[PDB]
């Protein structure tokens, strides 16, 4: 079952306060759907960096009263790990036609 | 610069 997924160990994908440049270093040469989460330069927000079509894409993660998320009406998740578990089985295409991947492979899995 | 997610 999905309890086996590496996503359940937050250390496989949460790279703390790493900046954009460090995120890009980490994902170089990785297969599509490899991802990480980190703090954003936008203080108090987070970011997801994910490989799509061989390129690293960066998405801000909002922190709102109803939860974390990428956009309304999806700012719903009580933690980063709930967000990550959701998008392990939800393509980001519902947010942007150019992000048609799941959060498939934690960078340190 | 971040992806537009709306």
């Amino acid at each position: 079952g999905s309890e086996d997924l590496p996503h359940h160990d937050e250390k496989t994908w949460n790279v703390g306060s790493s900046n954009r440049n460090k995120a890009e270093n980490l994902l170089r040469g990785k297969r599509d759907g490899t991802f990480l989460v980190r703090e954003s330069s936008k203080q108090g927000c987070y970011a997801c960096s994910v490989v799509v079509d061989g390129e690293v894409k960066h998405c801000v993660i909002n922190k709102t009263a109803t939860g974390y998320g990428f956009a309304e009406p999806y700012n719903l998740y009580s933690s980063l790990k709930e967000l990550v578990l959701h998008y392990q089985h939800t393509s980001l295409v519902q947010h942007n036609d150019s992000l048609n991947v799941t959060l498939a492979y934690p960078v340190y899995a | 610069d971040y992806m537009n997610m709306t």
